[PDB]
């Protein structure tokens, strides 16, 4: 306890897995035609249809939330594996250019290994198309051992994910005051999620992706690199590579941020040697929009005056305070559409998955013009 | 076959003759297969019409079946 919103009852019980249905009143009548099998499957995940208070589905789809998570981080808990164990990584960070990425092999059953090619250096695998060995590459990975930790921390992940949302539902799950604090929400999403996440990316990056891609660069074998904590112990190896971190951080706090000028660059363009973007200049990048996204958390008035209200700021854009000839929305304007995304559900999923479509659709539109990864552009596959 | 044959095995398809259909190649005279009936059995009870031996329609038949040019009964 902490924040006094929790309490929530629905027991862990065992029974009530052995009698389908059970969330629908008419699907735990008792099957009789087939039609009901696949009306089982057709709303099973309908919440709205099952209860009927906006508290109990929303604490629903706060856990299934984090069982979703879970389901994400043993996926990329078994990607890293197969790159630590089933993978040419090792022989594709030694030649890029000439070796295929290879994460899968096929088991010598009927026909079936002819699917392993080969892939340069003796590898006998299927060539993979994920980009994996490619982001491996920017963010500093090295050996397969790092991938291999990477691997059980995404494990230990979605342990942890599925037991938060057996956590926030079977023991102590939160009111409905709690999910309809969007002003609260909002601010924690844009400083802590994605400003906190790309200023704690710039700092990997600064001090991990950068020396090794640097290194890599230059030319030095991928076992010939130091680890990324003695980029990070001592700054006399991470001075020879950059000479702006032999005044350490005072230049940031004097202001003098010209000083920074050599792994902040602002180039804008492609590395010659790997083909993706600059990798300075992508560190760069990420404190910039970590400042700015820092920034815009605190816009939203939670708990202490300071901020906007957004249920103001929908209720003042209408008609006689819109631009003249946006004025044909009439008096009334957003009036009701504060309280309609505070209590629908589908309203805010409408909106997320607009916006995530239409975000995914912009990820795929800069990253063949921008290749952001070392030796991306060229394998086109 | 498919699998096989993607698999790099063209001798594991199932490859099954349509034995009756050629066996009805050769009960009308044809000596393609090693199928000695009716018609292409030249001394039969069918080829000769023993009573009668009119069938005279038999040796230009003949001719064109077993002609591996036209399109009459196709291997
Ligand atoms: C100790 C383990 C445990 C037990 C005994 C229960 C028991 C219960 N839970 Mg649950 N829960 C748990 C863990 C557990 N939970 C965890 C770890 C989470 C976080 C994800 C949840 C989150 C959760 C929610 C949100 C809800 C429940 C509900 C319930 C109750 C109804 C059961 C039911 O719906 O039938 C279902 C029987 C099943 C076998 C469900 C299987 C589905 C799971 C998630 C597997 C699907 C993932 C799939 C494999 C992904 C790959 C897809 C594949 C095709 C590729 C029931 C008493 C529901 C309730 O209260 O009913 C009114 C309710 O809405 N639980
Ligand atoms: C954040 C993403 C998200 C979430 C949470 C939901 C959630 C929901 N959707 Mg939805 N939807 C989404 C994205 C999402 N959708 C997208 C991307 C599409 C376009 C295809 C749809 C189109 C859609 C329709 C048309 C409907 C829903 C419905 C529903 C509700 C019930 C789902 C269900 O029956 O159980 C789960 C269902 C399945 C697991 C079916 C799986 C079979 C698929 C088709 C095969 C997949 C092939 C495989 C990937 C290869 C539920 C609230 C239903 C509803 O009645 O809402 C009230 C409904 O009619 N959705
Ligand atoms: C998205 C999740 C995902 C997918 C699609 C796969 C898919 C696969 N895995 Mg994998 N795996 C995963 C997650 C996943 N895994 C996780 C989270 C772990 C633990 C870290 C593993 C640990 C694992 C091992 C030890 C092996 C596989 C193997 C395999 C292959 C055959 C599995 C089988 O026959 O049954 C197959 C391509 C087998 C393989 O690749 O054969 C050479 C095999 O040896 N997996
Ligand atoms: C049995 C057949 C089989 C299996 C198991 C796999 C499995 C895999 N392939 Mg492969 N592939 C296959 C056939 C198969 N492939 C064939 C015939 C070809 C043509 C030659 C390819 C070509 C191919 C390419 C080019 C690539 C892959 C890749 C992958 C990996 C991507 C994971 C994924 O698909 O998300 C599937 C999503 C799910 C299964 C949803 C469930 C997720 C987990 C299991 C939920 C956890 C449940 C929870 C524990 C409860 C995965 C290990 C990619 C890779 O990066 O390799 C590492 C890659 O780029 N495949
Ligand atoms: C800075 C604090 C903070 C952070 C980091 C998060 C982070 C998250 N929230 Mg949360 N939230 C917060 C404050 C915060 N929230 C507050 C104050 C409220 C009340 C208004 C909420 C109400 C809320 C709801 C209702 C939901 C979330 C959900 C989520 C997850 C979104 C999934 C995603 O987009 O990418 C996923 C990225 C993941 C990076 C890795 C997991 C990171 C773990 C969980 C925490 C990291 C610890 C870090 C060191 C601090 C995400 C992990 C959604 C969810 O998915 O539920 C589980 C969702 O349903 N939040
Ligand atoms: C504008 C935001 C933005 C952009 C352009 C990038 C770009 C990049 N990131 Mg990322 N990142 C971001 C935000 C962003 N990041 C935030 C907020 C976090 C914390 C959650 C992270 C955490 C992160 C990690 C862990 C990693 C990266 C990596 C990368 C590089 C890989 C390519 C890629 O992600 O596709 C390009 C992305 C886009 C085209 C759109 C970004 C989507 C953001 C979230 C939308 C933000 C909305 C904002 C208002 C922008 C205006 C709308 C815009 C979509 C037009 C690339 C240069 C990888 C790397 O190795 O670097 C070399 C890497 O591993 N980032
Ligand atoms: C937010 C994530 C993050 C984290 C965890 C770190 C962590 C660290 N940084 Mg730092 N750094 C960051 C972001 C981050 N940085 C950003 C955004 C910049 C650009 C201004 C820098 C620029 C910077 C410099 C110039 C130096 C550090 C240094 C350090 C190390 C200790 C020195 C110090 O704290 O003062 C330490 C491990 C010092 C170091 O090199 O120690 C190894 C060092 O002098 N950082
Ligand atoms: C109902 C199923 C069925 C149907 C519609 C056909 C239809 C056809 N078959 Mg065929 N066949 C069948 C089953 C069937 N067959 C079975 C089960 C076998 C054994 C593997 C064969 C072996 C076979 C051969 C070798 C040939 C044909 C051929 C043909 C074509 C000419 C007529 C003929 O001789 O067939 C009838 C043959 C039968 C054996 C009748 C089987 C019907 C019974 C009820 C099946 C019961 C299964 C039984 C337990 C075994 C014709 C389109 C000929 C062809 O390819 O044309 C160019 C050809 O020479 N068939
Ligand atoms: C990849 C991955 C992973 C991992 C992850 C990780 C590794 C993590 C992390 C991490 C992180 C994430 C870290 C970070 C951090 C940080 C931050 C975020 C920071 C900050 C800060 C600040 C903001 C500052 C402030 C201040 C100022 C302003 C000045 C004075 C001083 C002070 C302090 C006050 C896993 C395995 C899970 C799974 C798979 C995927
Ligand atoms: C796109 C996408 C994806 C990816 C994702 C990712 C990769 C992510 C994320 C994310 C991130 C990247 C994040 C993050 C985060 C971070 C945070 C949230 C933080 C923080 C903070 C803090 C809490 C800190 C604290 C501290 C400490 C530690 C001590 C000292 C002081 C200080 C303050 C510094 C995938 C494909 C999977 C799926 C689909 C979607
Ligand atoms: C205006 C009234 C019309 C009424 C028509 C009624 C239909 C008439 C049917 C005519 C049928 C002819 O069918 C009969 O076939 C036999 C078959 O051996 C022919 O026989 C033929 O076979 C021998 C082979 O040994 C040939 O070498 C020869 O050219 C010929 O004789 C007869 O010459 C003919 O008489």
């Amino acid at each position: 306890a902490s924040a006094a919103t929790e309490q929530s009852p629905i027991p862990t019980s065992f029974e009530r897995w052995a009698k389908p249905g059970h969330f629908d009143r008419t699907l735990a009548r008792g099957p009789k035609t087939t039609t009901w099998i696949w009306n089982l499957h057709a709303d099973a995940h309908d919440f709205d249809s099952h209860t009927n208070d906006l508290q109990d589905i929303s604490r629903k789809i706060f856990s299934a939330h984090f069982g979703h998570l879970a389901v994400v981080f043993v996926w990329l808990s078994g990607m890293y594996f197969h790159g630590a164990r089933f993978s040419n990584f090792s022989s594709w960070m030694a030649d890029p250019t000439h070796i295929r990425p290879s994460a899968q092999v096929v088991w010598p059953l009927v026909g079936q290994d002819i699917l392993n090619g080969d892939m340069g250096g003796g590898f006998r695998g299927i060539q993979i198309t994920s980009g994996l060995f490619q982001m491996w590459r920017g963010e500093g990975f090295t050996n397969e051992f790092q991938l291999y930790c990477t691997a059980i921390g995404a494990l230990v992940m979605a342990g942890l994910m599925i037991f938060a949302g057996w956590f926030h539902y079977h023991v102590r799950s939160p009111k409905l005051e709690w999910f309809q604090n969007v002003q609260s929400m909002l601010n924690h999403h844009l400083a802590g999620l994605l400003g906190l996440g790309s200023l704690g990316w710039a700092g990997h990056l600064i001090h991990v992706a950068l020396p090794t891609n640097k290194l890599l660069d230059a030319g030095v074998a991928p076992q010939d690199i130091p680890l990324p904590h003695e980029f990070v112990l001592d700054k006399a190896l991470m001075a020879e590579l950059y000479p702006s971190f032999a005044q350490g951080i005072r230049p940031f706090f004097t202001l003098n941020w010209a000083t920074y000028s050599d792994f902040l660059t602002f180039n804008g363009g492609l590395n010659p040697v790997t083909g993706g973007l600059w990798m300075t200049d992508i560190a760069h990048h990420h404190v910039a929009i970590a400042v700015l996204f820092i920034f815009a958390g605190h816009m939203y008035r939670t708990n202490w005056g300071i901020g906007h209200s957004i249920r103001t700021m929908l209720e003042d854009a209408r008609h006689p305070k819109m631009l003249p000839f946006l004025s044909f929305i009439g008096p009334v304007g957003h009036r009701g559409l504060f309280e309609v995304l505070t209590t629908s559900w589908h309203a805010q999923l409408s909106i997320n998955l607009a916006m995530m479509g239409s975000l995914s659709i912009i990820v795929a539109q800069h990253m063949y013009s921008m290749p952001p990864y070392p030796y991306l552009a060229t394998d086109y596959g | 076959n498919d699998c096989e044959v993607a698999f790099g095995s063209p001798d594991k398809q199932i490859l099954v003759e349509p034995v009756f259909a050629q066996w009805i190649q050769a009960v009308h005279g044809k000596a393609l297969y090693g199928i000695s009936s009716l018609l292409s059995n030249p001394d039969s009870i069918a080829s000769t019409a023993w009573p009668n031996h009119a069938n005279v329609w038999l040796p230009g038949w003949l001719e064109a079946i077993n002609n591996g040019t036209n399109s009459l009964f196709l291997a």
